[PDB]
């Protein structure tokens, strides 16, 4: 929350982490399918100048599931007394 | 320049609509959807467009007299008894109600509620059945409700008496701007709602105050964030 | 295309080739964007050249200093109703012939008239200066383009009777140098944003410390 | 063919230049119906002049106030108007409402039927109270003519209608500087002339905050 805290250095950076992940392979995304690896699939939506498979939908989830790996990175080293 | 146009949407809408950005990603103005004869579901393109437009009008109306009384009573345009915030003018007595008035709140209600009721209900009928409010005799303004093959823009001698437009380009880049001010100020009413439940304080009242402090007057710091 | 001045190609935000070309209305045809960056462009030199000129000129000392102060101080650009740039509201500490708000009257009308005029005739050529304006009307000749309009006022020094090829290699090299003047007058307006102080200060401070 | 409102704009099909100070400046196309042309015709006649009417009253109060008359400004000059008159308020405005519904219901029954008024039946007066044109009547109105003759009618028209313009820009003028600066109009001109490069409509006025 706090311009500088711990906790919103260590939440931007697995958000941008998760967005990373989704612009090159590594998560999976709207244009990556399969379960054990990930495969290109159709465009769904178009990208609007984002070069590769890389959609509002796709930001929209990454940037939810980064929200959500930070607060619960938060309070898990809150609970154990860390950052 | 298409908007964040979602793909797959291009393929049921061409460019008819005066915005049409192609911005539709779960989909509504399909022709599949609520397809088939009589009045159908309220999903539509032709209700939906007839909606889109009348919530633009209706948005614009009430971010202008959202602006309109606060401005002109920052400098001394309006005195600062009827400079009240938008909703503290009596539409939420929670929030504020005006008891210097020329009428009770209620009595304006229910003139206000007559009027509109004529308006929209006269608007409902031309709607399903056009150039009806033409034939039966109202008040001998008929002439006046003759309507057009678009519910949306009916012209006529009253509604477009200044008769703008008169070649086509000039229609749809006036519809499109009328559409765009609309959207626009669709979102300026989500803002002052949005302000109004947050900081208690008039739209304007929190425009001052980020461009006072940017950082120190903002969405962070309004709900406690720094 | 290359018949435009500054045909460089470099459009990746893609806002220019719209489908409806119509130069009347829609604010979006490429005869009004090139009408409206080149008229851009020659404010941004006057921005630049009035934005240069009383500080290095009180430094040279052709002009008393008390005078020779920096351009947003000078140009009524301070907090005033905390509107960091809004021109003819700031107080300014020198006294003037007049009041601020007397030449922002001025301002109204002489450039309403002057913008008026210019909408007129790009809206339709020729026919502005049918009308009497006491006799300022053949000051103006009409041209087809709106952007080089030429004649006695606007090219008084008469270099515009050449040739094609040198006439087009001068207006590419003034839109260059008027890009120039945007990147310059960007650059001018978010320095004397962030340092408050002239930009010839920090050009100073710039050259003794790169 | 004529001057207009802009040099080089397209005059409107129902403003053939046929009227007073028809310059085209109809950018709302108003009066294009010729009812409704007729009825603009009027209201700006009777606007202008009851604006120059207003106008010239105002100006000869304040000259006569800065002259030395004890007149008051013409803000607030009906409080004492009533307070002097003997009078009482609410009776005599509607005695010149009553004055001031009969004329102006024969004005508007002369403008849907020229000539209606001219039947005798207002005291047998038959060449009187005539309408000549649509908004200018004649007759008995003016009591002598030099209406009869058609290029100086033609000039007197279209000088009534530019200094009647000008009169109602004056009297927006007049309400902009007594809410203002909250003095007589003759004083403010005194004052725009004592120092006009100071004594201007911000540093003196209400007009910036
Ligand atoms: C429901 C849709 C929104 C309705 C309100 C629209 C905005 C508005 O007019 O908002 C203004 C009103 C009035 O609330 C507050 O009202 C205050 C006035 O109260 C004053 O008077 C009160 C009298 O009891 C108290 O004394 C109070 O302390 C005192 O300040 C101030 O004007 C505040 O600025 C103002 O926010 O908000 C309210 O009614 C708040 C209602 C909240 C309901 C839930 C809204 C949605 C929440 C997210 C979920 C989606
Ligand atoms: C840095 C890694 C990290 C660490 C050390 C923790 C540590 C913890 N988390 Mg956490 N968690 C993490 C990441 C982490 N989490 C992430 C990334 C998520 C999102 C998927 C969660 C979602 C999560 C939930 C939903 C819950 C915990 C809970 C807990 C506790 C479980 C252990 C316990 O109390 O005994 C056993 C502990 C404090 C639980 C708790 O509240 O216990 C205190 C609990 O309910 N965590
Ligand atoms: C942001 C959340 C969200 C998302 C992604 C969706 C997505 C979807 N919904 Mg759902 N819906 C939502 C919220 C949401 N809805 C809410 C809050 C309601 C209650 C008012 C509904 C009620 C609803 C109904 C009744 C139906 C859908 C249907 C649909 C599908 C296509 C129509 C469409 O775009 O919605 C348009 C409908 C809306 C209410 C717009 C919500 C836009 C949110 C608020 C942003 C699509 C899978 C249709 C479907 O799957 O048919 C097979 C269908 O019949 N939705
Ligand atoms: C079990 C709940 C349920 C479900 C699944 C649906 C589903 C549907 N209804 Mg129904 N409806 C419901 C309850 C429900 N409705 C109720 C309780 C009412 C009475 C208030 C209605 C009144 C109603 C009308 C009058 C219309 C529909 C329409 C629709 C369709 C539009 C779906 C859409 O875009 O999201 C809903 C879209 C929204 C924008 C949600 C608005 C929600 C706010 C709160 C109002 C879809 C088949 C439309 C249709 O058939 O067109 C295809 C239509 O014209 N419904
Ligand atoms: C025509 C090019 C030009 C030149 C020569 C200058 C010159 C200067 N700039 Mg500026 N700058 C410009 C354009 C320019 N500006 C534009 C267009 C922007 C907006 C993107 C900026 C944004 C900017 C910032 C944010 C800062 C400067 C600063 C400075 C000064 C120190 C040099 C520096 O930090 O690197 C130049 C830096 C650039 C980003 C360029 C110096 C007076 C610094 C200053 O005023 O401190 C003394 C400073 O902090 N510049
Ligand atoms: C209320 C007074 C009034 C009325 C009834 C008219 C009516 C007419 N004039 Mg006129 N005119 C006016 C004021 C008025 N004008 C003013 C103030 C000016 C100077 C700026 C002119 C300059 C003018 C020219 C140059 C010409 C006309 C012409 C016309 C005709 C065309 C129809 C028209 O203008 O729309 C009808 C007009 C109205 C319904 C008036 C609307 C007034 C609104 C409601 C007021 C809104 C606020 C407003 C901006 C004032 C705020 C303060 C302001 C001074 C800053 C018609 C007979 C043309 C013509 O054919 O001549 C006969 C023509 O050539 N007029
Ligand atoms: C008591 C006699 C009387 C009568 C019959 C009228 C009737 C009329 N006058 Mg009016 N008038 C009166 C008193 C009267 N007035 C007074 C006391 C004044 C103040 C000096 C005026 C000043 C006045 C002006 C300046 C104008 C009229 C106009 C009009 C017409 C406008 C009708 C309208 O919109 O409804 C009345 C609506 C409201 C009052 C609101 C109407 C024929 C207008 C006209 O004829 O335009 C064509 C016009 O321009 N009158
Ligand atoms: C400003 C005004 C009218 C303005 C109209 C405008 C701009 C219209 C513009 C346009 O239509 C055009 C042209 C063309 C369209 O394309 C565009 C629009 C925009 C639609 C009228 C004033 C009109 C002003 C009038 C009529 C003034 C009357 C004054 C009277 C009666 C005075 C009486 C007094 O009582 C006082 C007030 C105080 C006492 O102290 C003294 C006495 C003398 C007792
Ligand atoms: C570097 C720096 C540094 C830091 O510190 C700060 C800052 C601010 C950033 C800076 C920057 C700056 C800049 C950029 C600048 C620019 C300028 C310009 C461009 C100018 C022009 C300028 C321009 C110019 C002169 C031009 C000129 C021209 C001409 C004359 C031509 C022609 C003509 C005319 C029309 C007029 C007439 O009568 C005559 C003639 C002859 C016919
Ligand atoms: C902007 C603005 C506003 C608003 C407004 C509005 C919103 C309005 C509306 C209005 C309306 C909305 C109106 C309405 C009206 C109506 C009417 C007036 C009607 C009437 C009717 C009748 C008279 C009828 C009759 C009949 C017939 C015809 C036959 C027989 C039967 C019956 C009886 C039915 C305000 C002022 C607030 C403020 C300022 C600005
Ligand atoms: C590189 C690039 C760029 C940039 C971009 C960006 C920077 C973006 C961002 C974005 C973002 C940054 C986004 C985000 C999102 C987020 C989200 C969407 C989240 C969340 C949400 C929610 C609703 C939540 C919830 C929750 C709660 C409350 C509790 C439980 C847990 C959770 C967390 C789940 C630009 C365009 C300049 C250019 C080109 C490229």
């Amino acid at each position: 929350g706090f311009i500088g805290s711990p906790t919103n250095l260590i939440m931007v950076a697995s958000t941008g982490a998760c967005l990373f992940a989704s612009r090159f392979g590594l998560a999976p995304s709207v244009r990556k399918v399969a379960q054990p690896l990930k495969l290109a699939d159709r465009e769904v939506i178009q990208t609007t100048g984002d070069p590769a498979g890389f959609t509002a939908t796709d930001v929209l989830a990454m940037g939810a599931a980064g929200h959500a790996i930070g607060v619960g990175i938060v309070l898990g080293l809150k609970g154990i007394g860390q950052l | 320049l298409y908007v964040g146009s979602d793909a797959a949407a291009l393929k049921y809408l061409d460019g008819t609509l005066p915005g049409d950005y192609g911005f539709d990603p779960l989909g509504l103005l399909d022709p599949t959807v609520s397809n088939g004869q009589g009045a159908g579901g309220f999903v539509n393109p032709r209700w939906l467009q007839y909606s889109e437009v009348i919530h633009a009008r209706w948005a614009m109306l009430g971010a202008a007299g959202c602006i309109a009384p606060e401005i002109l009573g920052k400098a001394g345009v309006i005195p600062a008894e009827t400079a009240v915030d938008w909703f503290r003018t009596g539409v939420i007595p929670p929030a504020g109600v005006y008891k210097d008035f020329w009428a009770d709140p209620f009595t304006l209600f229910f003139i206000e509620v007559v009027a509109i009721q004529f308006a929209e209900l006269k608007r409902l009928q031309d709607y399903k059945n056009p150039g009806s409010q033409s034939r039966q005799y109202f008040l001998g303004l008929e002439g006046l409700f003759k309507g057009s093959d678009n519910p949306a823009y009916p012209g006529g001698p009253f509604f477009n008496f200044a008769n703008f437009g008169k070649t086509e380009a000039e229609m749809k880049k006036l519809k499109l701007n009328e559409i765009k001010n609309g959207r626009l100020a669709m979102l300026a009413m989500f803002g002052y709602g949005a302000q109004a439940v947050i900081t208690g304080d008039g739209p304007f009242d929190n425009l001052l105050a980020h461009l006072a402090d940017p950082t120190g007057a903002n969405l962070i710091t309004n709900l406690g964030g720094k | 295309t290359g018949s435009l001045p500054g045909d460089f190609g470099w459009d990746p935000l893609h806002l220019a080739d719209t489908n409806d070309q119509d130069r009347l209305n829609n604010a979006m045809s490429m005869e009004w964007l090139s009408y409206a960056e080149v008229i851009h462009g020659r404010w941004a030199m006057l921005g630049a050249a009035g934005a240069l000129s009383p500080e290095v000129l009180g430094k040279a000392g052709v002009i008393p200093k008390e005078t020779g102060l920096t351009w947003f101080q000078a140009g009524g650009l301070d907090s005033s109703s905390n509107l960091i740039a809004v021109p003819f509201t700031g107080p300014i500490p020198f006294q003037y012939w007049t009041d601020q708000y007397t030449l922002l009257f001025t301002m109204l009308v002489a450039m309403g008239f002057a913008e008026t005029r210019r909408w007129q005739e790009y809206k339709e050529p020729g026919s502005v200066q049918k009308q009497f304006f006491l006799g300022l009307e053949k000051l103006t000749p009409p041209s087809q383009q709106p952007a080089y309009p030429g004649g006695g006022f606007f090219n008084f020094a008469g270099l515009g009777a050449k040739d094609e090829k040198q006439m087009f290699e001068l207006k590419v090299k003034e839109i260059r140098n008027g890009r120039l003047a945007m990147l310059a007058f960007l650059g001018f307006m978010v320095q004397a944003e962030v340092t408050h102080v002239g930009p010839f200060q920090n050009l100073l401070d710039h050259i003794n410390s790169p | 063919d004529r001057p207009l409102w802009s040099p080089g704009s397209q005059p409107p099909a129902w403003l053939d230049g046929s009227l007073a100070g028809d310059y085209g400046f109809d950018p709302l196309h108003l009066s294009e119906e010729p009812e409704m042309r007729k009825w603009m015709v009027q209201a700006e006649l009777v606007h202008a002049r009851w604006a120059m009417l207003g106008v010239a009253g105002i100006l000869f109060t304040s000259i006569a106030a800065k002259n030395g008359a004890p007149f008051p400004d013409w803000y607030d000059a009906g409080k004492e108007a009533i307070k002097t008159s003997p009078a009482p308020l609410g009776s005599l405005i509607f005695t010149e409402l009553l004055l001031f519904g009969w004329v102006e219901t024969k004005r508007l029954y002369d403008l849907r039927n020229p000539g209606s008024q001219g039947d005798g039946s207002f005291l047998g007066i038959t060449d009187g109270l005539k309408g000549k044109e649509n908004g200018y009547p004649g007759g008995l109105f003016d009591p002598m003519g030099m209406s009869k003759n058609e290029a100086s009618f033609k000039e007197a028209k279209v000088k009534e209608i530019k200094n009647g313009r000008l009169a109602m820009l004056a009297f927006v003028g007049f309400i902009a500087q007594h809410h203002a600066t909250h003095k007589s109009p003759i004083d403010n001109l005194v004052d725009h002339v004592a120092d006009p490069f100071h004594v201007t409509f911000a540093t003196n006025g209400v007009s910036v905050p």
